[PDB]
């Protein structure tokens, strides 16, 4: 390909892009839950 | 009865130091969950959405039904029971038997739940020989392996993998999950060896 | 890979059912109930696939086929397993009730009876069995519980869509 | 990962039974007699269809734009009387497109004997002043009932 076809390649690969989904915040969410759940109901 | 002795073990301990300790609790949390009764209800629930007429059925109910009575005799270990487990609930043939009493309206798994706690009475694959009705009342009227419309617990581990793939958001598309080295921060103590759940957040 | 990439698109609302497993058809003067299931969505990591109704080839024969399902002329509607999951009064309500996990994941509701979302500590029968003759009520010196907290005045939201 | 399976660990199980030094459970005859369930080795007619189709398209240009006429009453009796006609004249096996040129011949002059009639019997209703069409008596309940919103303000 030439120069204008390699741009437009890689342009739409970084805007047509599958990322990682890595349940992240969901994890820290749950974390979060049961720390509470602890401190509520034990001293 | 060890249970009941641990329970003693328990009012006495909490009358001795006259409070409500750590130790004693986790000792009799473990001895009161030390019995294989729910696998058995796993094996029982996943026998009574078959068919007692088909012939496939017939053999998927007698090979869970072994399976279950080897767990309860102590010669197979639970690991490989839930790998046999897994491996006749995976099964189209199962699912389809699953869809075609869904499909039918009037099903026979209430009677077959029932009967389940009935050969677990009589057989002696249970604890007490009246703990397996307030277990069936407890897989009735809570959320639990009896109330999905194909009698296995929910979990991913127990559904197809090309059912797996268009449903859910995992890692990278087109066994043991775990965190790649890169993200240096990902939690307070996430890390590479700690390992994530498809379908469930087990912390 | 071996066929050009092509979008979708379907004059039929069977064939977006049978296609996905999460669809949704939103419209795009709606922006705050489209964002809102967006959110419920993505938050239990199921692929979705959303439907902008505006500038669409087929939005009569669309309109028509979703007024059968739902009965509710009201956009969005969450599309799940080829059934109707409903609006974010329907939405909403399976998250309050916690259902919401095993309805995007593995496409039924539960049909458990009871509340899961009033719930203290661990979650046991505590009382759920069935007393005999019934009369709960007779009983006036039963136990009404702990007691509850309400607020005096309604404080300022700080978001008219942040519910 | 294939290592941890059923066959496997029932074949696992076998070659440990024949060595002579091992004895089975149960569940391993028991297997050997079930043996674990495996994934593996598993109206309308078109022509009058068409027919219809070009027969409503011509037919709806000589009765919206052709005759200008929007309260046709009972289309339906004319609309298979073309059909009936054009099945009439495919029995004998005429043409295609003269069947449907006297077809529509014949639609035009049941519709204009329709409109006619239509409008001797309002002509006849209308000379005579004893008779009200049920649109006129709508119409007059419906404005006496406005006449009666002015009296009201």
């Amino acid at each position: 390909v030439n120069k204008q076809t390699q741009k437009y390649r890689t342009k739409l690969r970084y805007r047509f892009r599958q990322p990682s989904v890595v349940p992240l915040r969901q994890t820290l969410q749950q974390r979060h839950n049961t720390i509470l759940e602890v401190l509520r109901r034990r001293r | 009865d060890t249970e009941f002795q641990a329970l003693v073990e328990f009012i006495e301990g909490a009358s001795y130091d006259q409070l409500i300790s750590g130790r004693r609790f986790k000792k009799v949390y473990d001895v009161l969950s030390e019995n294989d009764d729910m696998f058995i209800w796993l094996c029982h629930t996943a026998m009574s959405v078959l068919n007692p007429g088909d012939m496939r059925s017939r053999l998927i109910y007698n090979h869970l039904r072994i399976l279950a009575e080897s767990v309860a005799s102590g010669e197979m270990t639970q690991r490989t029971a839930f790998r046999f487990f897994e491996s006749a609930v995976r099964s189209p043939a199962y699912r389809e038997i699953a869809k075609r009493q869904l499909e039918g309206g009037a099903a026979t798994r209430l009677a077959g739940i029932s009967a389940a706690a009935d050969v677990m009475r009589r057989m002696g694959l249970t604890r007490r020989p009246m703990s397996s009705y307030f277990e069936l009342y407890q897989r009735i009227v809570e959320r639990s392996e009896a109330m999905t419309p194909w009698g296995f617990p929910p979990l991913f581990q127990f559904e197809e993998r090309l059912s797996l793939e268009p449903r859910l958001k995992f890692f990278s598309r087109a066994r043991i999950f775990w965190i790649p080295p890169t993200w240096n921060r990902a939690g307070r103590f996430l890390g590479p060896h700690v390992t994530l759940y498809p379908g469930m957040t087990p912390d | 890979s071996a066929t050009r990439w092509l979008p979708f698109v379907s004059s039929d609302l069977k064939d977006y059912l049978n296609r996905y497993w999460a669809v949704m058809f939103t419209v795009g003067a709606r922006p705050i109930e489209t964002g809102h299931i967006r959110h419920y969505v993505s938050w239990y990591c199921t692929r979705m696939k959303v439907v902008l109704l505006d500038h669409h080839v087929y939005v009569e024969p669309l309109r028509q086929q979703l007024q059968e399902a739902s009965r509710t002329p009201e956009l969005p509607l969450l599309f799940v397993n080829k059934k109707l999951v409903g609006t974010l009064r329907d939405v909403e309500l399976l998250e309050r009730e916690k259902k919401l996990k095993d309805v995007l994941h593995f496409g039924f509701e539960w049909r458990v009876g009871g509340s899961v979302a009033a719930t203290n500590g661990q979650k046991s029968l505590m009382g759920a069995l069935p007393a005999p003759y019934g009369d709960a009520e007779f009983f006036r010196g039963r136990y009404r519980g702990p007691p509850v907290a309400r607020p005096v005045v309604s404080l300022p939201t700080l978001h008219p869509f942040a519910l | 990962n294939e290592k941890y399976e059923p066959w496997e660990h029932m074949k696992r199980m076998g070659r440990l039974v024949g060595t002579g030094f091992y004895i089975p459970p149960e569940w391993y005859n028991h297997f050997r007699m079930f043996p674990p369930i495996n994934h593996n080795f598993q109206t309308l007619s078109p022509e009058r269809v068409a027919l219809r189709d070009e027969l409503a398209r011509k037919s709806r240009l000589v009765a919206s734009e052709g005759m200008r006429y929007y309260n046709i009453f009972w289309v339906r009796k004319p609309l298979d009387t073309m059909e009936k006609e054009y099945y009439e004249l495919k029995r004998r096996g005429v043409d295609h497109g003269e069947a449907i040129r006297k077809v529509l011949q014949g639609f035009y002059s049941g519709l204009a004997v329709k409109k006619r009639v239509a409008a001797i019997q309002a002509e006849e209703a209308k000379l005579t002043g004893r008779f009200i069409t049920m649109r006129e008596a709508t119409v007059v309940l419906g404005v006496l009932a406005k006449l009666h919103k002015e009296q009201l303000t």
